């Protein structure tokens, strides 16, 4: 109900590039997700939060790197960017423009590198990218290592 | 001026209020020997002078990222909670810890009991509120509530509060029964 949309503002979901949503309505790393795309494709936050780090640099081969910190231990990483349009400490919405895709850092060809983390631990991004309003059980089905019981109950009591 | 839903949501997700209910005084930690650095004058949150085994409560929703128990040096027994939007709270010198690392936390949930463990200088709760690891004025967060909503908005050197409430407005919007039909 109201539950669904609320949860999807705070917990990362969907593709962070538009043309991968339009299609979905893409190869795995070890670990994260690489999405090949031309330079300067817009990159959107998959949930609301704070920009934990907008780092213009080599960042171990990530190139230009944005870390978004989400509620309840979730983080998203957006790497190989051409430009970053947010600063460290800035608050962003779900769907907000944060950067433009590129080929910076250690990259064989232009693409977005996307990770979802829970407490600095990588988790399968495909479980969150294919999570959406229609396919709503999917992240609970496919990602059992998260204690969704505790989390959903807490998120509900916000709504009140 | 903000709506009530923004205010309420903010007070669930960002540290506010009193994490200990019984105390006889509140004192900046700057005025005693710092628990780690062992000297005065370090900008480091606050101390509640309080009796041993007073319950300590989480000042906002979050997740526990770090716990020390069975410690008698420095901060002593402690809990650190990671909150939404880059904030964290720390609770130190505890006699007992009730929560485990990686557990989700609700505002007002019991997390421990105050003590005198570590370089405490006596029975007290030591308390810090941080934003992306940077030390803030905790007293502004203590005094913050629905009827006195300005108090924390005064700590604005590192924090863009208008930006935060615009993001919060995008969340509370959804309680209206809508939208997005092409
Ligand atoms: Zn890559």
């Amino acid at each position: 109900g109201l539950q669904k949309s609320f949860i999807m503002r705070l917990i990362p979901n969907d593709y962070p590039l538009e043309s991968y949503r339009r299609v979905s309505a893409v190869l795995h790393n070890h670990t994260g997700l690489d999405l090949s795309t031309a330079i300067n494709t817009p990159v959107y936050a998959s949930a609301s939060g704070v920009v934990g780090l907008a780092s213009k640099g080599w960042n171990g081969g990530y190139g230009n790197l944005i870390k978004v910190f989400h509620p309840f231990g979730f983080k998203t990483y957006y790497a190989h960017l051409n430009k970053i349009v947010v600063k460290t400490g800035e608050f962003v919405k779900k769907g907000q423009l944060i950067g433009y895709s590129g080929n910076t850092g250690m990259s064989t060809g232009p693409h977005l590198h996307y990770e979802v983390r829970f407490l600095d631990q990588p988790i399968n991004p495909m479980s969150f990218t294919k999570w959406n309003m229609k396919d709503f059980e999917e992240v609970f089905n496919k990602e059992r290592s998260i204690r969704w019981q505790s989390l959903i109950t807490i998120i509900n009591r916000l709504m009140q | 001026n903000l709506n009530l839903a923004q205010k309420h949501l903010a007070l669930m997700l960002i540290p506010n209020g009193m994490p200990i209910k019984t105390y006889s005084a509140i004192k900046p930690t700057k005025e005693r020997n710092h628990p780690i650095k062992k000297i005065k004058g370090v900008e480091s949150g606050i101390d509640f002078i309080a009796p041993l085994n007073t319950p300590v409560y989480a000042s906002a929703d979050g997740i526990v990222d770090f716990v020390k128990t069975n410690s008698n040096v420095g901060y002593g027994n402690l809990v650190r909670i990671e909150h939404a939007f880059g904030f964290s709270s720390i609770y130190t010198h505890l006699d007992h810890v009730n929560v485990q690392p990686k557990s989700f936390i609700q505002k007002g949930q019991l997390i421990g009991y105050s003590g005198k463990s570590g370089n405490s200088g006596g029975e007290k709760l030591h308390y810090e509120v941080r934003f992306l690891g940077k030390i803030l004025d905790a007293q502004k967060f203590l005094a913050w509530d629905l009827d006195h909503f300005q108090s924390a908005l005064e700590e604005n050197k590192f924090i863009e509060w208008k930006n935060l409430f615009w993001v919060l407005e995008d969340i509370v919007q959804l309680q209206e029964h809508v939208d997005k039909d092409a």
